[PDB]
């Protein structure tokens, strides 16, 4: 089983990120509910900011001019081009940033998860590979489900270290 | 044993443009530019639109005999003009100031027509006729706000006066006119007078006229020609009016509530519709939810920022990349 | 042996928004929307505003006797308004393109008044007064700025006519007015002639008037009217006048120097302040370093843009999360 | 004594970034002021740029119009409108970016100071934990004192390969 | 044994600013601001300039006979007029709506001169000339679109009047002109009657002058004045005029093809070019492909935007840091 | 010879981002031809879209005023003005932040190269020093051709392994 490294998981159904877990008793998927709920919350805020911020306040009517008129006839249409090229080029651009940043933020979201297991892990695994630890102990499965809860100690700290030198 | 973090892929085939790259696939989207739109013209917060088909704003104002409209007490929140419609000022001639005299006809949060003169009590003869505006019956008439006076038979036409006080809960849109007569036979047989001076006054406005005899080129059968004119009576204000002839006298005028917005919709195809919108484009109403819109540049009532642009989506979820 | 790297949190209680999370506490911020204001009307780069309290501009331009104002020489930055101000146009009628003569007198970097014509040289009776423009001390009166001409004593009106060379250092605003009096009797006794020609002309303005008689509604005890009129001799060019009655003259011009920008407020309560500024919006004097600022959307001087917002706090510290 | 993983520190006073170090001669916090000045003139920069490259030129005034002048009067009214429109929503958007990309910064300039020490380090010390490095040496106030200033070698190469076989 | 990651550094100097620094080294930029322009007026998509060196646009339409200006068929894109350009209205007066007039002229996707009226069919003396109105040859001679009608000799002006149809295609600018002679002897020496009416109508227009004797300001010999007038007679109507006395009549007509976008440029020094471009500034012309330009905010075509800026250098490589 | 960490290298010259490897044959600098398109695709998108949403339709012609007509001539200036001092803080403030993100971006792709062969590298090296790994097998001019490309998997797994307890 690999990590985030190699791909996504058509697997979880239940959240944007989390844990692919194999010991002997078998394997485990789940979601992160935290670091998912975390990030849900952002995307909330800024799709939330970027369409509540708008003012939908003023009107645009098609105003009337005399043929004598010709000149505030252009200013009238000056004003409403000018300000129609103002929003079309501040708005393609304004997604356009955004949604680079908003991939970019899940790929931070994911890393920052997997260094938070790497911190809690510590000499405990080999971080070697595929966004993936190979655990040096025998890791069962209420083990696995305090790597992930965030409730685990070094317990272990030489049932590796034997394992280690192997 | 191992632990493994990763990310979620699904079956979405969205994609999104980001700045660096085109077409990316993401797990989840939403679209910025609203660009559904029910084609039709709703009520609005401000009310019900008033369509006019046959007739011009002009000729429902002055009150082109051809022109049947329901002008009703509730008001209207914007008038849609079919381009079509044929019916414009009868009798041939301009209205001075004619765009800001639509204007203030647009919206009104309520309508009442009131009697400004009653021509009985006046020495001329009342309430001549033309076969350039004939009633939608069949025979020859006149506009209904304003009244074509003759001198009273058999030839006399003395200076006339007359005054109105708008004691009414606003302004008073009023309207009158001038005849131009082709010729000085037409103009001593109509009035008696050949020059006369016609005089519109209130307690701010001071204007007059004299008739310029002449033949114009033939419009709607007729080579005289009427000048057409308004004026707003405020509040209090006493509206005075004086001719020894040629003067088409105000009759009726408008006391409109609200301020106008310029709601005017030069529109042929779309219909009026059975619905309700905070927001009413040129081209139908739409939902405002969305920050941007494609459906018009013109619009009233709570709208999203108009844009040409088919979309605008936003990125929501990953970029949907399975192993 | 043990080596960290760390941060600073501190005591601040400030928070700011970011695209992705509300009140996120931080070390230190800073402000970009000004909301501090000095609520008072100040001198600015171009000097000293000119306070009118009991004057609307047209009646200090055209010098209603009861406005005492002291136009100074200096000239004035601005033009503060008081909308309670009752004194205008004293005899009543109004005055052609107002708004651009108030837009004219709004600003000036200097001020002269000129005398243009002395009308004991003229074949006339000069300097009427009237009921409706009573001075402050108490009798009756007439505008500063324009000469009411009646016919010589004992019944004589001519073609009178006179020029003006305008020799100095700008371009001058001149004033006039015809009037209509109610009836030919009043024309009569007043002006000899039933009917007048007045012209007003320079190298570029050409303009006659005629009267027009008849009774207005009563306005301050008069049913005459006055038109009033203005008009702008460039340096070098000459103002010639000629009247056989009805022409309110023109006696005294006016010489703005400096550009007008349509600086009028018009506003009731806000006072005059002993103070300098280099903003001066609409609701007060404000600092100019912040890029936005939320006192009014109008303003003069060098002002940041105005957003409609409390505040706009600008991270500058580290999220402030103790260990 | 934790790093920067476990929250900020509120003795550090003279700085954004710094050290704490533990010895046997006791403990020492101060900030490193080189990675600290570098921050304060990026953000210095920051606010001169959004604060400076308005343009304080152009007044507003409120412009007088007959009761036929309707038109040019809406006209007026639209400019300032949608002009405002525009500001509102751009200074709004500017600043919630700005200011994420802000506080992303101050934790970026964090894990850089870090990670420059581990490099200096290099097999002298376990990274692990919590923003904090366990030296496997002899090392006092005189070597703690290179290791901020950066002049420190791997003098000391093979007293910690003892140390660290235990 | 060893493998190392790295990046290029190269010999640019140039540099760029961020949000965070100044002055950057980078290995590659690019520019977004266009500062190079060629200082000429060139063609554009719709063609090419019209240059007036000698004459106001006012003094080619009217036809001042000093201007021998060749305005052709092909049309022109937009107008260049110097400021020097001594000739204007040759008789003194001026033109209502002068700025709407020179706006229409401005551009022509193609021209073509009408012949409205021939006065020989008229009981009239005409084609009169002034001193005013020298041609280039030294005479005295009059405009070449306007007519000066004089009574027929020995003494009758009667009322006169003609038609002439719109039978091209498209839209007609036609021109006409009112005497205002300095005394009452001019006046009945040029036109018998001691008053006259003249009548310039359409389907749609409704105009009449009586003249205003009196003497004006000397201007170029002058006393007497002249106030000009312009009209659109629209395909399919029809134009009738009516005088006895003091109108200079319509002779010669405009049929310009395109609609007009008000593209006059006021400008001395910059010459016209043997050149084209999408993109002409008012102060030359540029390339296009860049997002900004700083020559000018006033331009025509297909343009970048205008920021007044030296410079907006965009990074494309790396940072230059060299090992 | 050193990587990233120590500063750019003026001898490559057929690419922005590459490799530079010293074995008993002699050394080899050259381009990684994969993330260098990468990343020049990238930044021909970025210069596309900030180059190519400019609307260029709308032209800005002088109007010409009457000296009774002060207001409309103020008010169409005040369009002129406002607009431009959009345009001038916008466009600034785009460049000088997309800048900064360019920089940033060119950073983050080299460390995505380094950390895309520490994986592929395994226990085989050591991540010590400058943006380099010593390798602690023999790997002769074939095998960093293969650490180059991607085609490279851990056969040398025991041979590291006694050099590394040397
Ligand atoms: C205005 O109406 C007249 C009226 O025409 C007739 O009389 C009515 C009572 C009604 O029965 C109508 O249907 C009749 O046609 C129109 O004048 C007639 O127009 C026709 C058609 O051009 C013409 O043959 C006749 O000579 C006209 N008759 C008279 C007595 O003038 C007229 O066309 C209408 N005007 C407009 C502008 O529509
Ligand atoms: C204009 O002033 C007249 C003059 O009023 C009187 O004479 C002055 C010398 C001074 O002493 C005033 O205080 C006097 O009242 C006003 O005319 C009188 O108005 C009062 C009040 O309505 C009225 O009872 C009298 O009939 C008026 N007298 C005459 C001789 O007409 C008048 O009110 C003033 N007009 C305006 C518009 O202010
Ligand atoms: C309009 O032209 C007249 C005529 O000028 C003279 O006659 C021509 C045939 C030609 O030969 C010209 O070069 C001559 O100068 C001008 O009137 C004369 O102006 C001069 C110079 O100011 C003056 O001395 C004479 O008195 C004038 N003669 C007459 C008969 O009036 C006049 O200057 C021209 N007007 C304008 C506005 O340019
Ligand atoms: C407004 O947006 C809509 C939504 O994309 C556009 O309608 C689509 O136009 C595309 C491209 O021309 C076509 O493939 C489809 O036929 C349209 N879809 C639907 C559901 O109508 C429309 O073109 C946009 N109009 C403007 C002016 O931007
Ligand atoms: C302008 O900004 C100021 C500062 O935030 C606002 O004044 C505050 O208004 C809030 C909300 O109404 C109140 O809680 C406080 O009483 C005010 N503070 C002070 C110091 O006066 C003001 O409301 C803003 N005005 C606009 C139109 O945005
Ligand atoms: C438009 O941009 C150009 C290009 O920078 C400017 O011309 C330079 O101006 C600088 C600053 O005065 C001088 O150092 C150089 O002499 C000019 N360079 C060239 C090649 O001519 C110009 O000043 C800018 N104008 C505006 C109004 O922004
Ligand atoms: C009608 O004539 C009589 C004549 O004595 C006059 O009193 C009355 O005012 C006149 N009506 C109007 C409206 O002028
Ligand atoms: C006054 O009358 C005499 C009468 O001949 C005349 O010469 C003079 O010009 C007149 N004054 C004015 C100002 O018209
Ligand atoms: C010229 O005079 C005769 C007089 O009978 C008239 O028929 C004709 O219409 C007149 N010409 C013009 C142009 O008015």
């Amino acid at each position: 089983i690999a990590g985030f490294i190699e791909g996504g998981w058509s697997g979880m159904i239940d959240g944007w990120y989390g844990f692919h877990h194999s010991n002997s008793e078998g394997t485990g998927m789940a979601a992160d509910q935290k670091s998912t709920q975390e990030a849900i919350d952002k995307i909330t805020n800024k799709v939330n900011n970027i369409v509540d911020k708008m003012n939908r306040e003023f009107e645009v009517v098609n105003h009337e001019f005399s043929e004598v008129e010709k000149r505030i006839n252009m200013i009238n249409d000056k004003i409403d081009d000018q300000i129609e090229d103002l929003w079309a080029y501040n708005a393609e651009l304004l997604v356009l940033l955004e949604n680079q940043k908003t991939l970019d933020e899940h790929d931070s979201n994911v890393k920052n998860l997997f260094d938070e297991v790497k911190r809690r892990l510590s000499a405990n695994a080999i971080d070697a590979g595929n966004g993936c630890f190979d655990i040096l102990h025998k890791c069962d499965n209420e083990c696995m489900e305090t790597i992930k809860n965030g409730t685990y100690d070094h317990k272990e700290y030489e049932e590796e270290a034997k394992l280690e030198r192997s | 044993d191992r632990i493994c973090i990763g990310y979620q892929s699904n079956n979405s085939t969205d994609t999104v443009n980001t700045l660096i790259e085109q077409n990316v696939p993401v797990t989840q989207t939403m679209e910025l530019v609203e660009t559904e739109k029910h084609p039709a013209y709703c009520n609005t917060d401000l009310g019900a639109p008033l369509e006019l088909r046959d007739c011009k704003i002009e000729a429902v104002i002055y009150g082109n005999p051809k022109c049947d409209i329901h002008l009703k007490d509730q008001g209207w929140s914007y008038i849609v003009e079919r381009p079509s419609a044929p019916e414009g000022m009868c009798y041939p001639g301009s209205v001075e100031n004619l765009e800001e005299l639509r204007f203030v006809f647009s919206s009104a949060a309520s309508y009442k027509r009131i009697r400004l003169f009653d021509y009985s009590r006046w020495n001329v003869t009342r309430s001549g006729t033309s076969k350039a505006c004939n009633a939608s019956t069949g025979g020859q008439s006149f506009y209904r706000s304003i009244n074509w006076l003759t001198k009273k038979k058999p030839d006399t036409y003395d200076f006339n006066e007359g005054a109105y006080v708008n004691n009414e809960d606003g302004d008073i849109i009023f309207l009158w006119g001038i005849h131009h007569p082709p010729d000085t036979k037409e103009q001593t047989t109509l009035y008696k007078n050949a020059n006369t001076l016609s005089s519109v006054t209130t307690n701010t406005i001071n204007r007059s006229f004299q008739p310029n005899i002449g033949p114009r080129p033939l419009v709607r059968g007729q080579q005289g020609r009427m000048d057409y004119y308004w004026g707003i009576l405020k509040r209090g204000e006493t509206l005075k009016i004086r001719t020894n002839g040629n003067l088409i006298a105000p009759e009726f005028g408008y006391l409109l509530k609200g301020e106008s917005y310029g709601r005017i919709i030069q529109n042929e195809d779309i219909p009026i519709g059975n619905c309700n919108t905070k927001c009413q484009t040129y081209a139908g109403a739409i939902n405002s939810s969305k920050p941007f819109q494609n459906a018009s540049r013109h619009y009233m009532g709570e709208c999203p920022k108009y844009v040409k642009k088919a979309s605008l989506r936003l990125a929501v979820g990953l970029r949907n990349t399975p192993s």
